[PDB]
């Protein structure tokens, strides 16, 4: 993978152009931010369904990127999981 | 009672005839390729044989596959 320290301050057209030109991301057909919490403890299983049979599920045929936290709380764990499984 | 259960087998005669294509290629898949009588020198060779973390990740992949589908 790829990671970075940046602060606040960063005007996002320059972390855009690393990510795509840099990294050797293309560009995503679509883009779907998660926010959520909840904290530590993993979601009801409804909920994740929802997150992998739902918006990972349709992400796959379109292709996308999904952003969201990069921890392993449960919302940004369980994202992970189900990518990782649809990949 | 003939036509009866000639009629029984004629409707599913596909599935019976798959099944015993199974049971014949699984038959012969672990014969010795010489025929009797010279069959005696396969058995010949066998008995002078005889006398003298990854498989679990391809497993998690393959069952992940599995489940998704």
């Amino acid at each position: 993978s790829n990671f970075l320290r940046l602060s606040d301050r960063t005007d996002p057209a320059a972390v855009y152009s690393l990510v795509t030109r840099t990294w050797g991301f293309r560009a995503p057909n679509l883009v779907v931010s998660v926010l959520g919490g909840s904290g530590g403890p993993v979601l009801q299983t409804w909920l994740q369904d929802l997150l992998r049979r739902g918006l990972v599920r349709a992400a796959q045929s379109t292709g996308a990127w999904i952003v969201t936290g990069g921890l392993h709380t449960g919302i940004g764990r369980h994202v992970g999981v189900a990518v990782r499984d649809h990949q | 009672m003939f036509s009866y259960t000639f009629g029984k087998v004629q409707g599913n005669s596909d599935l019976y005839w798959k099944a015993q294509r199974y049971r014949l290629i699984r038959e012969f898949h672990s014969r010795p390729a010489l025929a009797p009588p010279f069959i005696v020198i396969s058995h010949l060779r066998l008995l002078l044989r005889q006398l003298c973390y990854l498989s679990k990740e391809a497993e998690r992949k393959l069952l992940t596959w599995e489940s998704v589908h």
